[PDB]
């Protein structure tokens, strides 16, 4: 994720 | 604030793609918020 | 033409730089995101204003300009593509296997690939182009990668  | 769209692409289907990452099976919970987590 | 098909980066801008938050689908004169790429607020489409039409933060989905138009579903058994538009980069189409998240509700599928998180809303694609749902309301698994719901709305 870069949990979105 | 501006929030704003631009366009990026067409939706099309890549013949012959790089196939790649796993396939996991996971136990998880969904609450009222949307926030899923693992159970 | 501020709602030709396609897919559409979500981006913000103040006084300065622009930021990419997101990416929805504009189908059927109708734009869809995930909420948390929005939080459900009004969107600029050139000299346009696409207002909120249909949304639930349990789903973390919002449609704007009209009711959620995608109705495609994985079939549990095929090969899916995301069709992942991250800040900065074109967009590219990534094939994979969804695995499964097993819920108290039923099964949904789910794709392990990473992405920065302003990809969120990325369209996944069964073989016939169709839009099966959107990348990006998932979880963090052990080793720190992530699992993505294929997250679809009722049409």
């Amino acid at each position: 994720k870069x949990k979105k | 604030v501006d929030m704003y769209i631009e366009r990026a692409g067409d939706i099309t289907w890549e013949k012959d793609a790089e196939v790649t990452g796993n396939s996991p099976r996971l136990d998880v919970a969904l609450d009222e918020s949307g926030d899923f987590s693992l159970v | 033409g501020e709602t030709t098909d396609g897919v559409y980066r979500v981006m913000t801008r103040r006084l300065l730089g622009s930021t990419q938050v997101g990416v929805g689908v504009m189908q059927e004169g109708v734009f869809h995101t995930m909420w948390h790429v929005t939080k459900g607020a009004a969107l600029r489409s050139g000299e346009g204003r696409l207002d909120p039409y249909w949304g639930d933060v349990k789903q973390d989905l919002v449609s704007y300009c009209g009711p959620w138009k995608l109705d495609a579903a994985w079939d549990g058994l095929s090969e899916v593509q995301l069709l992942a538009v991250p800040p900065g980069e074109r967009a590219k189409n990534i094939q994979t296997l969804p695995g499964i998240f097993k819920t108290k509700d039923g099964d949904i599928g789910a794709v392990a690939l990473d992405y920065p998180a302003g990809t969120s809303g990325s369209p996944i694609l069964d073989k016939c182009g169709r839009v099966i749902g959107l990348y990006g309301n998932g979880v963090v698994i052990k080793n720190g990668s992530y699992v993505s719901a294929i997250t679809q709305g009722k049409r």
